[PDB]
RNA sequence: CCCUCGCCAAGGAACUCUGCAAGUUGGCCCCGUAACUUCGGGAGAAGGGGUGCUCCCUGGGGUGAUGAGCCCCGGGGAGCC
RNA sequence: UUGGAGAGUUUGAUCCUGGCUCAGGGUGAACGCUGGCGGCGUGCCUAAGACAUGCAAGUCGUGCGGGCCGCGGGUCCGUGGUCAGCGGCGGACGGGUGAGUAACGCGUGGGUGACCUACCCGGAAGAGGGGGACAACCCGGGGAAACUCGGGCUAAUCCCCCAUGUGGACCCGCCCCUUGGGGUGUGUCCAAAGGGCUUUGCCCGCUUCCGGAUGGGCCCGCGUCCCAUCAGCUAGUUGGUGGGGUAAUGGCCCACCAAGGCGACGACGGGUAGCCGGUCUGAGAGGAUGGCCGGCCACAGGGGCACUGAGACACGGGCCCCACUCCUACGGGAGGCAGCAGUUAGGAAUCUUCCGCAAUGGGCGCAAGCCUGACGGAGCGACGCCGCUUG
RNA sequence: AGCGCCGGCCAACUCCGUGCCAGCAGCCGCGGUAAUACGGAGGGCGCGAGCGUUACCCGGAUUCACUGGGCGUAAAGGGCGUGUAGGCGGCCUGGGGCGUCCCAUGUGAAAGACCACGGCUCAACCGUGGGGGAGCGUGGGAUACGCUCAGGCUAGACGG
RNA sequence: CCGAGGGUAGGGCCCGUGACUGGGGCGAAGUCGUAACAAGGUAGCUGUACCGGAAGGUGCGGCUGGAU
């Protein structure tokens, strides 16, 4: 199904993800439907995570599925806060 | 019953398609070759870029004849064509494959390779 | 030198049988009603034609027929029969 | 939207089909001058009500035949045999262009 | 043994001065047809498909009368040995 | 307005014309001489030649019945494991290659009242009762192997019938619409599967229907190389009617009817080429190019074919033909690296038979988790750029 | 620490050896007993873990010229008419608004590219944010020019 | 029925190759003459035709891009 996950960008030993909504059948770094934030697992910068919480909730609502460690990061941005 | 002038189908993948017997190699004056006999022949038709070409003088063993061949058990066998497999002077096939059935007489005359490569031995 | 691709192939041959079976049966009873309707014979046509439609939608439960193919096939059946019975009439049953 | 085209009917020798010549202009991509190019579309005429020389509009449509992807939309003008003749004179000139 | 004739396993011009002789081919309908050419031809080039009988449907012509009958030239289906 | 340099060379000398030549930048490069380190890239453009060996797609016992071992204990029971089997789901993604293709293949903007979409999400309703088969297993016959054939039993989320009809499907009439869009009336037709826990409650599933979202198919306008020493091409050809076929339009396919369709705005034919985002160059215009990354297309030794399926005419699925190769006990069998490595051949020339699923992602699973040569990394090469040393 | 080069273009000069030989060469050209041009040496110039060479692409090449060329004698006017298609077309007024111009709007994926900031000690590389554009879809607007339809005109052309 | 392909026959295009043959380019240290550039010793050039070892000649017509 359509999914919300981490497309790796950046470079070798310098991981930089764009948390993204794409068809599951896409290649990991392939054309995606929309970008809804970034993530820098190494915290090399003050904001190593951003999430358009507005847009993310929409995709969730309309049937998208987060990966586990995307849902983790999506949690940290409080998309699931009721 | 193959003799000089007789055309034979070649039942291998050497590239020869038709050969014309010019001698039966069986003594000083054998009249006819049958299955298991060797002939010298001219290559009369050949597909492009084969191992043998038109005009070549080759040796071959007769593996099929239209004249029925008689067996000691009182049976006989006969084919629709006269066919040969092109060989070298070790009686070894110059090709890698042989097509169509071949007569079992080949085995006894020492053409083991050819007999085993054949799809059927009758 | 092996796989569950083998399993998948075995399964396809069993599903193969069933799809053909249903499809044949549908084709038979379809043309049958149409033949009756031709010389209609209204009650008999519709009786058989009722049986064809059943086998059709039943085929579309599973993989045999797509719903639209079923819809298409029913449409042509009923369209054919009515137009055929129209040479003479009268429709003795349903439907419709 | 469905594409709408204007042109002349240069053939009606077909059953329920007319041939509509359509012209377009544009500046040459490199040499700038404005140039003319034309194209013939096979148009659906279910009433066979369209006559040679009619200026019509055709609208992009679901396939009717192999090569027919346009219906005739409406009449625009009539009796443009003057245009039809320019098409025909050129085709006529082609016998002179062989060897 | 000779003449005229018929058939022949496998081979298929190996015959002979020479395929001499003898085979092959062979009518009609249809498809199709090269170099070259003086544009006529070459051409029946070559090569190939069809061919009987039965039933059903049908198109024109001649004689009648415009019709039946007779006679002529076709066409399309489905079959049988 | 951030952007534009020229020089050598025809003469005894001159101006002009004109070609040749050079200085610049660029490369998936190669060759010579030389060669210390590191990072990030990057590396068969030739034979889409041929390939030894391993690996590149599996998972689920919370769908089912068993074989073997094992743990607990009373042959039975639980249970754990293992193994295949039956049944799901994935295997149509991901990965490779650029042969073919001058095409609606691609780019771009549009159409579909002519269409499909598994899993996911939201909303509506529902799961009543019967019956049957095939493997496993057993028993035989046949093999060197591939494996195989026959008879006999047995379960299920396997198959079938009946009911129920929320609803949907189809014919005909009516209203709205306006290409086959929505609504309604009679008839006719169609549902289902259970499992697991902590057990009159839950979770995972199953069923019909509307919708959403995602992914697609088809169609259209315009753009897409060279040769006119290729100038005429066309019988499924162009249109119609009717059928067949599809998810759906269409000569897509068929039957008949008509004689049309296309071309100097280059048809037809020949040659070359996968196309684009981009890339290199250039003052710009333009020229050149499309490897690496991204998107789309096409192919899976050559060719045809359909089956299963939501989706394939399917790289590591099936059938057949061909070419080629191999095994054999000589009776017969097997194979498809343009997946990752690796071999050989060809070439001026192009890499390790490495590590790991820790991350990211994908499949299956309630979950643990399993699989993942995608991937993350390590190896080799001054191949490229960048940084550093020999003070 | 190496590689190329030191006649001119083009930055870097002397001695010896050779004597139209051996050889160099991208073009022009060097070599025939005092060679900055061959071979070595000293010296010098230029780059530096590289330096040179071959191949190919764009540039210099306004040398296919749209921007931005030409045809008396340099390469270049068809031997000459006639005329088909096509290209192009006088003065005035109105309709339409096709080209053309303007505004709004959708599309123009990500990467790359350009400006800024930031992360690997810098860089390469990589992350984050920013600004566009042509082109095409749609909506509204303008009418000079070109087009088209209509009506006049006489200066072109034709006729008496 | 269609159908991969196979077979028979006949055409079309392209490539490689061929005894021999035609001319061409380059070489140059040769042989023959000297056609053109001066009025180049016959002004030149030209289309065509016929001819000659060769450059070339001559006819017919044309051009001046001809010296005096
Ligand atoms: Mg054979
Ligand atoms: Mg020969
Ligand atoms: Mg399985
Ligand atoms: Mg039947
Ligand atoms: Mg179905
Ligand atoms: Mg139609
Ligand atoms: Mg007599
Ligand atoms: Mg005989
Ligand atoms: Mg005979
Ligand atoms: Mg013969
Ligand atoms: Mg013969
Ligand atoms: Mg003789
Ligand atoms: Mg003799
Ligand atoms: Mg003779
Ligand atoms: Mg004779
Ligand atoms: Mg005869
Ligand atoms: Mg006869
Ligand atoms: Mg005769
Ligand atoms: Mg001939
Ligand atoms: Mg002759
Ligand atoms: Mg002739
Ligand atoms: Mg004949
Ligand atoms: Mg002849
Ligand atoms: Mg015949
Ligand atoms: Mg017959
Ligand atoms: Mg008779
Ligand atoms: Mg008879
Ligand atoms: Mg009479
Ligand atoms: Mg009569
Ligand atoms: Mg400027
Ligand atoms: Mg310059
Ligand atoms: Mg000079
Ligand atoms: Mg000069
Ligand atoms: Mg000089
Ligand atoms: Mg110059
Ligand atoms: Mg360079
Ligand atoms: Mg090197
Ligand atoms: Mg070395
Ligand atoms: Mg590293
Ligand atoms: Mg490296
Ligand atoms: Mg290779
Ligand atoms: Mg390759
Ligand atoms: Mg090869
Ligand atoms: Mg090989
Ligand atoms: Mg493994
Ligand atoms: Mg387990
Ligand atoms: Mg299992
Ligand atoms: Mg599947
Ligand atoms: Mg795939
Ligand atoms: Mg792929
Ligand atoms: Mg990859
Ligand atoms: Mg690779
Ligand atoms: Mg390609
Ligand atoms: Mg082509
Ligand atoms: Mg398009
Ligand atoms: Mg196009
Ligand atoms: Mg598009
Ligand atoms: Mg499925
Ligand atoms: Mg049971
Ligand atoms: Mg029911
Ligand atoms: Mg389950
Ligand atoms: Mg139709
Ligand atoms: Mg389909
Ligand atoms: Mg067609
Ligand atoms: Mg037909
Ligand atoms: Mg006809
Ligand atoms: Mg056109
Ligand atoms: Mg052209
Ligand atoms: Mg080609
Ligand atoms: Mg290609
Ligand atoms: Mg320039
Ligand atoms: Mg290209
Ligand atoms: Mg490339
Ligand atoms: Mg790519
Ligand atoms: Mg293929
Ligand atoms: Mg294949
Ligand atoms: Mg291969
Ligand atoms: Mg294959
Ligand atoms: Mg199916
Ligand atoms: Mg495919
Ligand atoms: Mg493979
Ligand atoms: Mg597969
Ligand atoms: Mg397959
Ligand atoms: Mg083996
Ligand atoms: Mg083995
Ligand atoms: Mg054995
Ligand atoms: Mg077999
Ligand atoms: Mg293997
Ligand atoms: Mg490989
Ligand atoms: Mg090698
Ligand atoms: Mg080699
Ligand atoms: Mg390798
Ligand atoms: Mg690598
Ligand atoms: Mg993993
Ligand atoms: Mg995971
Ligand atoms: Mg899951
Ligand atoms: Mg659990
Ligand atoms: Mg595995
Ligand atoms: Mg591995
Ligand atoms: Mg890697
Ligand atoms: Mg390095
Ligand atoms: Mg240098
Ligand atoms: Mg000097
Ligand atoms: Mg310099
Ligand atoms: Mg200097
Ligand atoms: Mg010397
Ligand atoms: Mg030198
Ligand atoms: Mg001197
Ligand atoms: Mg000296
Ligand atoms: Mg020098
Ligand atoms: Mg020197
Ligand atoms: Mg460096
Ligand atoms: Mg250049
Ligand atoms: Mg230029
Ligand atoms: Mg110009
Ligand atoms: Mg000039
Ligand atoms: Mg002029
Ligand atoms: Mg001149
Ligand atoms: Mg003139
Ligand atoms: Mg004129
Ligand atoms: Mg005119
Ligand atoms: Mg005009
Ligand atoms: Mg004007
Ligand atoms: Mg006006
Ligand atoms: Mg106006
Ligand atoms: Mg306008
Ligand atoms: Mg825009
Ligand atoms: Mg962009
Ligand atoms: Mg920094
Ligand atoms: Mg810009
Ligand atoms: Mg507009
Ligand atoms: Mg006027
Ligand atoms: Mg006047
Ligand atoms: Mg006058
Ligand atoms: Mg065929
Ligand atoms: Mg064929
Ligand atoms: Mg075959
Ligand atoms: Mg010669
Ligand atoms: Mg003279
Ligand atoms: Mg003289
Ligand atoms: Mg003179
Ligand atoms: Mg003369
Ligand atoms: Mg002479
Ligand atoms: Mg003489
Ligand atoms: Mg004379
Ligand atoms: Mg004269
Ligand atoms: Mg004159």
């Amino acid at each position: 199904m359509v999914k919300i996950r981490l497309a790796r960008f950046g470079s070798k030993h310098n991981p930089h993800y764009r948390i993204v909504v794409t068809d599951a059948r896409r290649k990991r770094d392939g054309k995606y439907i929309e970008k809804i934030g970034y993530y820098d697992p190494r915290k090399t910068t003050p904001d190593w995570l951003k999430v358009d919480v507005e847009r993310a909730r929409y995709w969730l609502s309309v049937g998208a599925q987060p990966t586990d460690t995307a849902r983790r990061l999506l949690r940290q941005a409080g998309v699931f806060r009721q | 019953m193959i003799q000089p002038q007789t055309y034979l189908e070649v039942a291998d993948n050497t590239g020869a398609r038709k050969i014309m017997c010019i001698r039966v190699l069986k003594g000083s004056n054998a009249k006819y070759a049958t299955v298991g006999d060797v002939i010298v022949a001219s290559v009369k038709e050949a597909i492009p870029r084969g191992a043998v070409k038109e005009g070549d003088v080759v040796k071959a063993v007769v593996v099929r004849t239209k004249k029925e061949i008689k067996r000691p058990d009182g049976s006989a066998i006969r084919f629709d064509d006269n066919a040969a497999v092109i060989i070298n002077n070790q009686l070894e096939p110059r090709g890698t494959r042989v097509f169509g059935p071949v007569a079992r007489e080949l085995r006894e005359k020492g053409f083991m390779k050819i007999v085993s490569l054949a799809p059927e031995v009758l | 030198r092996n796989l569950s691709a083998l399993k998948r192939h075995r399964q396809s041959l069993k599903r193969r049988l069933r799809n053909k079976a249903k499809k044949s049966a549908i084709k038979t009873l379809s043309k049958k009603a149409i033949q009756l309707a031709q010389e209609g014979k209204a009650e008999e046509a519709l009786k058989i034609m009722r049986k064809a439609e059943s086998l059709i939608d039943k085929a579309a439960k599973g993989s045999t027929l797509h719903k639209n193919a079923a819809a298409r096939r029913k449409s042509r059946l009923m369209r054919k029969v009515r137009q055929l019975l129209e040479a003479a009439g009268a429709p003795l049953i349903g439907g419709g | 939207p469905k594409k709408v085209l204007t042109g002349v009917v240069v053939s009606d020798k077909m059953q329920k089909t007319v041939t509509v010549l359509v012209e377009r202009q544009f500046p040459h991509p490199l040499y700038g001058k404005v140039i003319k190019r034309s194209k013939k579309y096979l148009a659906h005429d279910p009433e066979e009500k369209y006559k040679l020389g009619d200026v019509v509009e055709i609208i992009e449509s679901r396939p009717i035949s192999k090569r027919k992807r346009f219906r005739v939309l409406r009449l625009v003008e009539s009796g443009r045999m003057d245009l039809v003749e320019k098409y025909l004179i050129r085709r006529q000139n082609y016998e002179s262009l062989s060897k």
